[PDB]
């Protein structure tokens, strides 16, 4: 019913001077790319097409995020845009972001490498996390619960079948959302007042994900 | 309103 | 090692014309009870000095929200304060708070007493948000990331002995701390925002939560 | 720094 296999086949079917400007731009084509994703992933184009715009509009930020950080795991002390261009630790504090960027690789990259966290595993969040029925404005939020509480019990049946020597990675995998939850919101502070000042080209896409609601 | 979404969110 | 019976008993030792005011009061009131119940969890008070400081600074919020969250379950659209006063959905939405208000309710109590959350749980809940391994500063944050480990084994194991019909009720308590996390941070932006405007009084403890960093 | 938070850790 919500097979891993095939939230698997959405993440491989999804793989590719001023940093923040470069890292903006990563962003932006990412949003393109996440819409394709989202329809891939089982029951999602099911759903009410207003009920859809309010999920990815919630989640874009940690659904991103999730996915930047798990592609940069083989990466020392950064992050590998979907650009193609690697980010170091460095260049983002020189842009003067190092504060969220170190949350970033302290709490999720390097987190995930330690564990070393699947793609089926880094799937399964991302659907969690696409899945929330906490979004407001939802017309049927239980269908949304339901949905999740589909992802979550096959991956907890996913792990427990394909690590079942670390008998914690479930809640392991679990506890790293709250985290992702934290560095979204930071996110969105950044990009809005990237927006407000103005000094930073941010595509069309981007720009409507920080329109208001 | 969110004109790039919806339009992406088709078929 | 780290028994959720004596978990339990942490949580029961600590049993008792503006309503942000009052909520404000209940807040401060509840921040030296706080400070009691971390020392009843285990292992809590054997950690460095430095380190207590900065998993309760780290967490006052969310710890204290889960308290008063839980509390409130048979409270009808409303929260019921630790000085004994109840607050209601229209009182805080007239306080203009009422979005913050509303995000609580919906949530977290609400999401609470569907599941009928017990002290067992919410205590659990309350230990593994007590002992973030990613709170910024930590001596020695493997030890704190050990001590979290320990309290879901046991919260995991009580839960599938406690309700064995339930097979996915452990996620389902995990998944509220995105949420406490959320709602978490939204509160200390309206704490602050208190502090600056200056039109509402803050008692000293809670003051001091409020002073950087 | 946190002068009421560390004389209630205290003992
Ligand atoms: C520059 C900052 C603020 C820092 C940080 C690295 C955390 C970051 C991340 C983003 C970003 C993002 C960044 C990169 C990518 C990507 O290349 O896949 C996708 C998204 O995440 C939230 C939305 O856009 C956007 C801006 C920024
Ligand atoms: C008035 C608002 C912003 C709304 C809301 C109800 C979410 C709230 C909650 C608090 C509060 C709090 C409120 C009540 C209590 C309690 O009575 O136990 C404890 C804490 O939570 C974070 C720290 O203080 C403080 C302020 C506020």
């Amino acid at each position: 019913d919500m097979p891993v296999e095939r939230i698997l086949e959405a993440e491989l079917a999804v793989e590719p001077n001023d940093p923040v400007t470069n890292i903006c731009q990563a962003a932006d084509k990412q949003l393109f790319t996440l819409v394709e994703w989202a329809k891939r992933i089982p029951h999602f184009s099911e759903l009410p097409l207003d009920d859809q715009v309010i999920l990815l509009r919630a989640g874009w930020n940690e659904l991103l995020i999730a996915s930047f950080s798990h592609r940069s795991i083989a990466v020392k002390d950064g992050i590998l845009l979907a650009t193609g261009l690697h980010v170091h630790r460095n260049s983002a504090h020189s842009a003067g972001v190092g504060a969220i960027f170190d949350r970033v690789l302290t709490e999720l990259v390097s987190k995930m490498r330690d564990m070393q966290m699947d793609k089926t595993e880094l799937g399964c969040l991302r659907a969690i996390v696409l899945f929330n029925p906490d979004s407001k404005g939802l017309s049927n939020p239980a269908e949304v619960e339901a949905l999740r509480e589909k992802v979550y019990a096959s991956l907890e049946a996913y792990c427990k079948h394909k690590y079942p020597e670390q008998p914690g990675r479930f809640a392991k995998l679990l506890l790293r959302l709250p985290a992702l939850r934290s560095i979204g919101l930071k996110c969105l502070e950044h990009l809005f007042f990237f927006k407000l000042i103005g000094d930073t080209p941010i595509d069309t896409f981007l720009m409507e994900m920080l329109e208001a609601p | 309103k969110h004109k790039i979404l919806h339009r992406l969110l088709q078929d």
